[PDB]
């Protein structure tokens, strides 16, 4: 389905509204980056601190560190279903798609 | 800093 129909996708929203929507550790959403042209960010509350990961792509695969997926929803689904860290160094984990 | 490494 379209990115804009995904449960966790909030489009172009201001930081004030992201900070209000992410309430507990593991809460996350996907949004447009304000400062990186055309880019998406995965924003996750982790240990009291909002964390923002630019969703990268290479060879038509979306990814944060390891090998990626053909779409952003497939990447999110993988992270949410496996509870594997977004990157090795960060240790951040997705738990709740904020609707 | 705002975004994680790329
Ligand atoms: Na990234």
């Amino acid at each position: 389905k379209p990115l804009h129909e995904q449960l966790w996708y909030h489009g172009a929203i201001p930081r004030a509204e992201v900070a209000e929507l992410l309430v507990h550790s593991g809460d996350f959403l996907v949004r447009e980056s304000e400062t990186v042209k055309g880019a998406y960010a995965l924003s996750v509350l982790w240990d009291g601190l909002p964390r923002h990961f630019l969703i990268q792509s290479l060879d038509n695969l979306y990814r944060l560190e390891g090998e990626g997926f053909p779409s952003i929803p497939l990447l999110i689904d993988h992270l949410l279903s496996t509870q594997q860290p977004l990157t090795k160094k960060s240790g951040v984990v997705l738990h709740r798609a904020v609707p | 800093p705002v975004y994680e490494p790329v």
